[PDB]
RNA sequence: AAUUGAAGAGUUUGAUCAUGGCUCAGAUUGAACGCUGGCGGCAGGCCUAACACAUGCAAGUCGAACGGUAACAGGAAGAAGCUUGCUUCUUUGCUGACGAGUGGCGGACGGGUGAGUAAUGUCUGGGAAACUGCCUGAUGGAGGGGGAUAACUACUGGAAACGGUAGCUAAUACCGCAUAACGUCGCAAGACCAAAGAGGGGGACCUUCGGGCCUCUUGCCAUCGGAUGUGCCCAGAUGGGAUUAGCUAGUAGGUGGGGUAACGGCUCACCUAGGCGACGAUCCCUAGCUGGUCUGAGAGGAUGACCAGCCACACUGGAACUGAGACACGGUCCAGACUCCUACGGGAGGCAGCAGUGGGGAAUAUUGCACAAUGGGCGCAAGCCUGAUGCAGCCAUGCCGCGUGUAUGAAGAAGGCCUUCGGGUUGUAAAGUACUUUCAGCGGGGAGGAAGGGAGUAAAGUUAAUACCUUUGCUCAUUGACGUUACCCGCAGAAGAAGCACCGGCUAACUCCGUGCCAGCAGCCGCGGUAAUACGGAGGGUGCAAGCGUUAAUCGGAAUUACUGGGC
């Protein structure tokens, strides 16, 4: 239930930095980002109404690397889910175990991140939790295990993630290698170039 | 089969012969049985495999009765088996039949022991039988060929003592390797499908282990055992080597012989069993485009075309390999035959449905009616028939095929006339005034109208008439009248040549 | 199949023959009461009721009349000799 | 019924019971149904690349 | 805080707008087929032949009802081969137990099936005219006798199944007598009806020295209640067809008699001529119903697998018995079809129980493990039995989680494909370099499902009694089918793991080559007759992922049956 195909297609194919390429460089510079998705994507940028629905479920699935099958539930849990249905489906992408490790720090990359949460190497309130998918509340620390503490992976994606915007919602501390998720993020904290009226769309007809 | 463990077992023996040397009274007798003659036929049109218990050790007995039409199943017993016996009567002396056994022996590179079946009567001497098979390699007695001769009753029950000692010997002065624990595999002996029980196998374990929860593999077919049955013995725990057990639970009905391998798991054993089907399947399609494109042309280059189509399903596996190949011996150039649909045992549905399509005999060495069988044989016009032996069923085939037959041999004249004086009529356009000089014309039997030696014209006749009377049959130097439609031009001189048909009929061989 | 309650159908036999004798008693006992009913004798209809009167209250208490069958009889029996008399 | 046969070329015949998938393509009129290619005695196509999900193409040994 | 949510597109024409059908995007399934395929968890798994079946198992259990030794486990006694410590082989029910037999209770529960049944059905809401084992509450009886019988012996009919005749024997089997209201039958007076012992132990007056008796527990009998089940009645709702409009003699009602546990044409005799029906009777066709399931914004529509309630059915047809309850799935008989055994006279058998087979069909499973648990049956209890159940096996059938790496990396390599031959694209992809070891494989450790029950003790209860027994503590042994469990720790290395449809528009995603109304595609409108983004292959791409498609099925779209919500 995974891509494991080229990252920066998927880049390329929304036209939009999704950060799978980060780790220890940043900010492109050599890309041949957008300009040809395919072998004639040099073809003008004119697409339908329906298409940009579908580019846009595509963007955020690509983002955060989920299944349509696993992201199906994330709407129909979103929608269910009081307030907002678009403000719900990020507030519950945001809360997954491997985004949550991504943010803090721990992981370079969101690949990196669930697949440091696969190896068991991270902990919610003491006990290990294997699944990336799992949903994390107010008041959950969340850190890396005595066993592969301070290695060059974890270490490295720490040193770069001070660079990065540095989330309110969550506390970095990185002191003693171990996190804390304070309140659930608001619409202004995630989103903006990312639409969730859009995404929302697609799911009605 | 690790730690190479070798143990001593009960050898296993093939008999063969010309049928009627008494191959099953040998066994019978051993046994204590006497099966014989209580069957349909009187005679064993079946392989089975028997263990008895008698001094010294332990051996078992395997019989195939000798036909042209069993040219399989007496190739398969000889490579399993370690001993094979060659029956052999001092008044059937050496036969065609017996000869082709001499083949398997040697091919086969499995020693053989003989035994004289006749000491009864008095016309019937051993010296006849040494000496005309003596010019074959086979059965040396004495001269340092290390073939031994034995002479039994048969009937008397005499020993025996002799041969049962050379049998022992025989397979005591070879190394007798087996092993008691470790992978099973061996060969089967016969198959057959039941209705309660449903597909089972008669199988010989080389490597002698079973069990209730280990995974067989017969062939392209998987399954677990779900019980065993051993001759009478409903229930067997245990087998060895040595004696045989029908094995039970497997997916289908598998060959009628073929290698035989145990697994530890089934998993594993699902997907090297659905390899052999694609093999199977993949040389099945091949031979099917090559006898069909192998004529290179759109039909048959002549009249062969009339062809008889059969259905056939039997009760045991071994026959229907078996037998058809003996069927397709009767074929012939003029009228072919082939089988289609050959089933593993009983009737179905979709045998009959496939006998229902196209035009066919439905036929079974043993068979009985489903219960949904019999409402559709009894709807549409079908032939159900069933037959104890198999030589009943190659006469009536070729007694089917020799009725299809069509042929008039015969188109000798009836009477030849001359025709002269032409009339005029309004039906016919011409009414031609004839003298018959021989024989006696008829109404509807054909004429062929010919002048100078050439045919003008041909027809059959519409209407004899002589005067008002218009009578069926004029005889010869009686003055006649014809007239036929389509005939323009009547000329004085010829001759019209009125000919009946008939037909001979047809025999197949 | 040989299975356990071929024990109980010969008992049930047993019971049918037992209780087939008691209920043809019993009922015989009250074929005597209307014999005095379709006549015009009133002593002997009473002489007849007071008979059945311990037998049919004894096969309710042993559990083959089944109560009110028992008592149904001497209801309406009751009714049917005190019409003339 | 009669059935479509898919592909290019076949080896069904007289005998060898097919399978037949159904569904209606309209081109050949009374055709209400199509054959199913690799299932029981019939054939898939052969020398095909594309597509082998229809037809009954299997894959082969790269 | 809780049924808070409504999409359209394509196609009539030269073109347009209505009207109007067809088609597609969605979700869903007890699915199948085609291709592919790593693991785990949970659930699902003969939808057709209510077609028929091999074999084992699916209900037995009480010696604390009773006569008993048929088994092997001891103990005891005796006789022997002898080693001086033992085996060996006949006796003895002394005993732990228990074949068969009599008796008790359960075989009416559990499990399966969807054939019938369009209403002796079901759902919903009421009613009165009933019964109801085991289990509980209340007030009293459990006195005294008799005649039989299976088992087992003596014979005999049989091939087998299964009997016959004559003896003998116990009981919680059976039948009289006595006992008799609060019960039954009556206005009343009255009449009338019941039973059973067994086990624990024990001081005292005591035995024909069995045990009375006292006491504890258990069971029987009778009546009045409770609970539970079940019977029965009424109303409404619960399919299609008017190309079925008339349908009914026990039919509708009464009286009397009989009948049922109980009201009743329930069943008879007689009397009267009614009864049902356009608000669809009757007939015909199809069907178990409901909680719900699926779809839908809702209203509705379709549907009745699994789960749970009710009903019917148990090879077909019909009937009765036993019993509290059955008009009886593995019970009885009779008839029909079918199969097996046979000495040919005669018997035995019913997988729509769990597995499994023939056969149907596109297609759906292991002839498994355990009573460890849960709920039943029996018993005082141990404990026995339990294909119910709990588990495992099998299949991707569905749903859900996770893996098949991560980071770095321009030479934007090689090769493929295209190219106006400048280059682009595949492409950070690969290789290379630096990291991690989940799930698998291998080696270790190790929860929970497990409370009881058993054997000794301590005290308080019962009691004439510190017996016994019940309850409550304590201590000592334990009882896991699943189970190489779940989970945790270590070892080795990117190692063992990605395919399928599709890319003309609808509809996200394009060029070349080949073929040339040929071969084929296609859901709809349509492509191909020599520049095919529509076929076939290739490169590239998109969607989706151990799944992906096609097909079938129902709803949605469909305001196209429109009550909500349309026209004439
Ligand atoms: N006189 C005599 N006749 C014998 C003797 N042994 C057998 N037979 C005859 O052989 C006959 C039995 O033959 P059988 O064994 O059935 O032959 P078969 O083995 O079936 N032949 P096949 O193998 O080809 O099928 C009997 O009828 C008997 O008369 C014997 O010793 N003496």
């Amino acid at each position: 239930a995974r891509y494991l195909g080229p990252k920066l297609k998927l880049s390329r194919r929304e036209g939009t930095d999704l950060f799978l390429k980060s780790g220890v460089r940043a900010i492109d510079t050599k890309c041949k980002i957008e300009q040809a998705p395919g072998q004639h994507g040099a073809r003008k940028p004119r697409l339908s109404d329906y298409g940009v629905q579908l580019r846009e479920k595509q963007k955020v699935r690509r983002i955060y690397g989920v299944l349509e099958r696993q992201f199906r539930n994330y709407y129909k849990e979103a929608a269910r889910l009081k307030g907002n249905t678009g403000e719900n489906l990020l507030a519950l992408l945001e809360g997954r175990l491997d985004n949550v490790v991504y943010r803090m720090g721990f992981g370079a990359t969101r690949a990196e991140a669930r697949q440091l949460v696969s190896h068991k190497a991270i902990m919610v309130n003491g006990r290990v939790v294997n699944i990336a998918s799992y949903q994390v509340s107010p008041n959950d620390v969340v850190s890396i295990r005595e066993k592969a503490k301070k290695q060059s992976r974890v270490k490295a994606a720490l040193e770069l993630a001070e660079q990065r915007e540095k989330p309110t919602w969550l506390e970095v501390d990185a002191g003693k290698m171990e996190g804390t998720f304070k309140r659930k993020p608001e619409r202004s904290d995630l989103s903006a170039d990312i639409n969730e009226h859009l995404i929302v769309e697609l799911y009605s007809k | 089969d690790t730690g190479a463990a070798a143990e001593p077992r009960a050898p296993v023996v093939t008999i063969m012969g010309h049928v009627d040397h008494g191959k099953t009274s040998l066994l019978d007798y051993i046994r204590s049985t006497k099966v014989a003659s209580g069957e349909a036929g009187g005679i064993t049109q079946h392989i089975g495999a028997y263990h008895v218990e008698t001094e010294n050790g332990m051996i078992t007995f395997l019989d195939t009765p000798g036909h042209a039409a069993f040219t399989s199943m007496r190739a398969r017993g000889a490579q399993a088996t370690d001993i094979v016996v060659l029956v052999v009567a001092a008044d059937d002396g050496v036969m065609p039949q017996t000869i082709e056994a001499i083949q398997h022996a040697k091919a086969a590179q499995v020693p053989v022991v003989v035994a004289v079946n006749k000491i009864d009567k008095p016309e019937a001497d051993p010296d006849r039988v040494k000496n005309e098979l003596s010019q074959y390699g086979i059965l040396p007695e004495e001269w340092g060929g290390e073939s031994q001769f034995v002479h039994v009753s048969a009937k008397a029950g005499t020993g025996i003592d002799e041969l049962l000692d050379a049998i022992l010997l025989q397979a005591e002065v070879l190394e007798l390797k087996a092993v008691r624990k470790g992978m099973a595999s061996g060969a089967v002996i016969e198959s057959f499908l039941d209705k309660g029980r449903g597909p089972v196998a008669t199988v010989l374990v080389r490597e002698g282990t079973l069990h209730k929860g280990d995974i067989v593999l017969c062939g392209f077919e998987y399954g677990r055992v779900r019980a065993m049955r051993n001759e009478l013995g409903q229930e067997v725990l245990e087998a060895g080597p040595s004696i045989p057990v029908e094995i039970l639970g497997l997916s289908g009905v598998p060959a009628a012989g073929d290698e035989v391998t145990v697994v530890r798991d089934e998993k594993k054993a699902r997907e090297v069993a659905l390899y052999r089907q694609g093999k199977f399947r993949e040389v099945k399609l091949a031979r099917q485009q090559k006898s069909k494109l192998e004529n290179m042309f759109a039909n048959m280059t002549e009249g062969e075309v009339h062809e008889v189509n059969i259905v056939l399903k039997a009760d045991v596996q071994g026959s229907v390999e078996a037998i058809s190949d003996s069927l397709l011996k009767l074929s012939t150039d003029e009228v072919k035959v082939k089988i289609i649909g050959s089933g593993v045992g009983g009737i179905t549905e979709t045998d009959a449905t496939l006998a229902a399509a196209s035009n066919a005999i439905l036929v079974g060495f043993n068979v009985r009616a489903d219960a949904s069988a019999r409402k559709v044989i009894e709807a549409e016009s079908l032939d159900l028939r069933y037959y104890s032996v198999i030589y009943n069923l190659i006469d009536e085939v070729k007694a089917a095929m020799s009725g299809m037959l069509s042929p008039e041999l015969k188109q000798q004249i009836i009477g030849l006339a001359e025709v002269r004086d032409v009339f005029k009529s309004p039906k016919f356009g011409a009414i031609a005034g004839c003298m018959v000089t021989e024989g006696v014309v008829k109404r509807h039997n054909p004429i062929r109208v010919l002048r100078d030696n050439v045919v003008i014209y041909e027809g059959e006749l519409e209407s004899l008439r002589r005067f008002k009377d218009d009578v069926n049959e004029v005889r010869n130097g009686m003055e006649c009248g014809i007239g036929v439609k389509n005939y323009n031009d009547v000329r004085t001189g010829d001759v019209i040549e009125v000919f009946e048909i008939i037909e001979i009929q047809r025999t197949i061989a | 199949n040989i299975k356990s309650a071929k024990k109980r159908a010969i008992q049930s036999e047993k019971a049918r023959k037992h209780n087939a004798s008691r209920r043809s008693m019993m009922r015989t006992f009250i074929k005597k009461v209307y014999a005095a009913i379709e006549a015009g004798d009133k002593a002997a209809a009473q002489k007849a009721f007071n008979e059945m009167q311990p037998i049919v209250d004894r096969q309710a208490a042993k559990g083959l009349i089944h109560k009110n069958k028992a008592a149904r009889h001497k209801a309406n029996l009751t009714a049917q000799i005190n019409k003339l008399a | 019924v009669t059935s479509y046969i898919g592909g290019e070329g076949h080896n069904l015949q007289e005998h060898s019971v097919i399978l037949i998938r159904g569904g209606r393509v309209k081109d050949l009129p009374g055709v209400r149904y199509h054959t199913v290619r690799g299932a029981l005695d019939c054939s898939g196509v052969k020398d095909r690349k594309q597509a082998r999900s229809k037809y009954g193409v299997k894959r082969p040994k790269a």
